[PDB]
């Protein structure tokens, strides 16, 4: 799957 | 001011010692000065943990009032971060403190949307951006431009999941205008890359590429690239050079699926993914789970549970993939519109 992060 | 001028000078006439000056610098500041303050922030922005982690301890036990609340707050961030508490624990924890700092009252709103994004709970998030105001902050203007740039960041991947693209780049494009933070541009260079998945592979792959080179040399941020461009790849069916064959992860794990497929080894990728689903992840890990499913069996059902952990993720972005099957599938696409919207 995706990654995100902020 | 003494932290943003030792900084500055760091960066641009010792860019490649910085980590070791400033490490040294900062653990030499007393905890209780506006100096070590400024300090607290640059380390978790730039997630050095272990020097962060040193700067709580020292701050927690201060005699400053401002030193010792910085320390506390983080303590939770850093406990939530490193998974030792939850999300409720830490929203506890904050209701029950009294804050008294308008910047550790914008950075307590803050510190649960970091695990609501990392674990596919995009829902409560949008609501709790809105309750900052950098201009209720006077003191510090280190801060202020931190807690700036960690906002566009944020609201990038908000807009992003919910499928207004346009303005995740707007604000991943602003957030790397405001800082040279690494942090900060390697999210929002991947950040871009996620919101032109679908729209233009060419795009996706250059902010993927550009955010990859300046995470180079930080594992933990170069994996974020080496896993979406793996993502990336077997989506518009390209050679994959970025799968990890010995993660146990599951979003990694999820890569060696979607390849198998993309090479028609059906029986494996089925094999493989049978047994990630007696496995611990995300609804938002299983709206992939279960997408996967669907290109092996064809079976519309196993797209209809992709849309529905999609949707119980609150992901308007990736309940596309899904959506689209249904449509050559021939479902009604009005009714495929409706559940995007």
């Amino acid at each position: 799957g995706i990654v995100r992060g902020a | 001011s003494e932290f943003n001028s030792i900084v500055n000078i760091v960066k641009t006439h010792y860019p490649d010692q910085e980590y070791e000056l400033m490490e040294n610098y900062c653990l030499l500041l007393d905890p209780n000065t506006k100096a070590a303050r400024s300090a607290l922030e640059y380390a978790d922005a730039n997630s050095f943990n272990t020097l962060t982690d040193k700067l709580v301890e020292k701050m927690s036990i201060a005699s400053n009032l401002k030193s010792k609340e910085y320390g506390k707050i983080y303590e939770i961030h850093r406990k939530l971060s490193r998974g030792e508490i939850d999300v409720l624990e830490a929203s506890k924890n904050i209701g029950k403190y009294r804050i008294k700092t308008d910047e550790m009252n914008i950075f307590s709103k803050m510190i649960p949307m970091y695990d609501y994004l990392s674990k596919g709970n995009f829902s409560p998030m949008k609501s709790l951006l809105k309750q900052i105001d950098l201009n209720d902050i006077k003191e510090n203007n280190y801060l202020k431009k931190s807690f700036e740039t960690r906002i566009y960041v944020l609201l990038s991947n908000i807009y992003l999941n919910e499928n207004e693209l346009e303005l995740s780049r707007k604000y991943a494009e602003k957030a790397i205008k405001s800082t040279d933070t690494k942090r900060f541009l390697v999210f929002s260079y991947l950040t871009i890359g996620t919101s032109y998945i679908f729209s233009d592979y060419a795009l996706s792959k250059q902010n993927y590429l550009s955010g990859y080179e300046i995470a180079k040399g930080n594992s933990v941020f170069e994996e974020f690239f080496k896993r979406n461009l793996s993502f990336l790849n077997n989506f518009w069916n390209k050679e994959n050079p970025w799968i990890n064959y010995d993660s146990n992860a599951v979003t990694d794990v999820q890569e060696v699926i979607f390849e198998l497929i993309n090479q028609k080894k059906l029986e494996r990728a089925l094999t493989l993914l049978k047994s990630l689903e007696r496995k611990k992840q995300n609804e938002n890990d299983l709206g992939f789970h279960y997408y996967l499913e669907g290109l092996i069996t064809n079976d519309k059902e196993a797209f209809y549970k992709s849309v529905e952990y999609f949707k119980l993720s609150q992901d308007k972005l990736f309940i596309k993939m899904p959506l689209i099957k249904l449509e050559s599938l021939g479902e009604n696409p009005r009714l495929l519109k409706i559940i995007s919207m």
